[PDB]
């Protein structure tokens, strides 16, 4: 199964650290644990966001354009990205915002974490029709002294 | 294509503060992070400071957490470091980088990794 995994503040803007007001330690523990062992298909944008691969996964980059990194796989369309996961349980596509575009017709499980901060940006995750996605989990948390924001880690199933 | 251009350098006392400067040919989008790496005579570069373009979020050096303070102003295109109670081991050659890559990464990315390296401020911290 193909599944995406985003922090999303209001009106489902999201981006890159560098341009998102929130350090939420927590959510980035949530997104290595729902991530580890699994592959992770991201964006180059992504990619030059991280600066190396992230461990205990395989990293797959989408690009049209070649690779400039061999510590990674690159691929150059969504057909080939999941051939390059193989014969796994479950793909995880981590953005940005093209990418989980791209992917979000093949999937079937979303990992959203919902962020209370209104942040002006240009990005948005895209916009999936709520009804038609079943909530299994929600879990909501107040910001404190590690975490910028209050969040809310989501869990939905295509219906 | 983007440059950075340090400015501020220059000789203090031990315990004196100093304000560096580093402005930016173009303007930088809300995805890159700038900040400032350091390397002494006869040793490796290390980082300082950094801070977030687009979020404003920032992270320091081990040395220099408490004492130094990173801050931009989007609308003049410029980054400032504000660094106190200066120490000697503090002299350095102080260079400006900015880079696509997450501040909070800046710490132990390798500096080669960052492209975009303004050509360094000296700065000294006497005893005498
Ligand atoms: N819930 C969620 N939060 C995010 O911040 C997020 N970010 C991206 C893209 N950007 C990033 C930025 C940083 C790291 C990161 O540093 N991950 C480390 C975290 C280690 C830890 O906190 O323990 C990792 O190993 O996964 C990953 C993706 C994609 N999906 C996300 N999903």
């Amino acid at each position: 199964m193909i599944s995406l995994i985003a922090a999303l503040a209001v009106d489902r803007v999201i981006g890159m650290e560098n341009a998102m007001p929130w350090n939420l330690p927590a959510d980035l523990a949530w997104f290595k644990r729902n991530t580890l062992n699994k592959p992770v298909i991201m964006g180059r944008h992504t990619w030059e966001s991280i600066g190396r691969p992230l461990p205990g996964r395989k990293n797959i980059i989408l690009s049209s354009q070649p690779g400039t990194d061999d510590r990674v796989t690159w691929v150059k369309s969504v057909d080939e990205a999941i051939a390059a996961c193989g014969d796994v349980p479950e793909i995880m596509v981590i953005g940005g915002g093209r990418v989980y575009e791209q992917f979000l017709p093949k999937a079937q499980k979303l990992y959203l974490t919902h962020i209370d901060a209104e942040v002006e940006g240009d990005t948005h995750f895209p916009d999936y029709e709520p009804d038609d996605w079943e909530s299994v989990f929600s879990e909501f948390h107040d910001a404190d002294a590690q975490n910028s924001h209050s969040y809310c880690f989501e869990i939905l199933e295509r219906r | 294509q983007v440059q950075l251009q340090e400015s501020g350098g220059g000789l203090v006392q031990a315990g004196a503060s100093l304000r560096l400067s580093c402005a930016a040919s173009e303007r930088l989008t809300v995805d890159y992070a700038i900040g400032w790496f350091r390397q002494a005579p006869g040793k490796e570069r290390e980082f300082v400071a950094a801070i977030s373009w687009g979020g404003g979020l920032t992270v320091y050096g081990e040395s220099v957490e408490g004492r130094f303070t990173i801050s931009r102003d989007i609308a003049k295109n410029t980054m400032n470091l504000q660094m106190n109670v200066l120490r000697p081991e503090d002299t350095a050659n102080y260079y400006c980088a900015a880079s696509r890559i997450s501040y909070a990464v800046w710490n132990t990315i390798p500096y080669n990794k960052l492209t975009l390296w303004g050509r360094g401020t000296q700065v000294t911290v006497s005893s005498h």
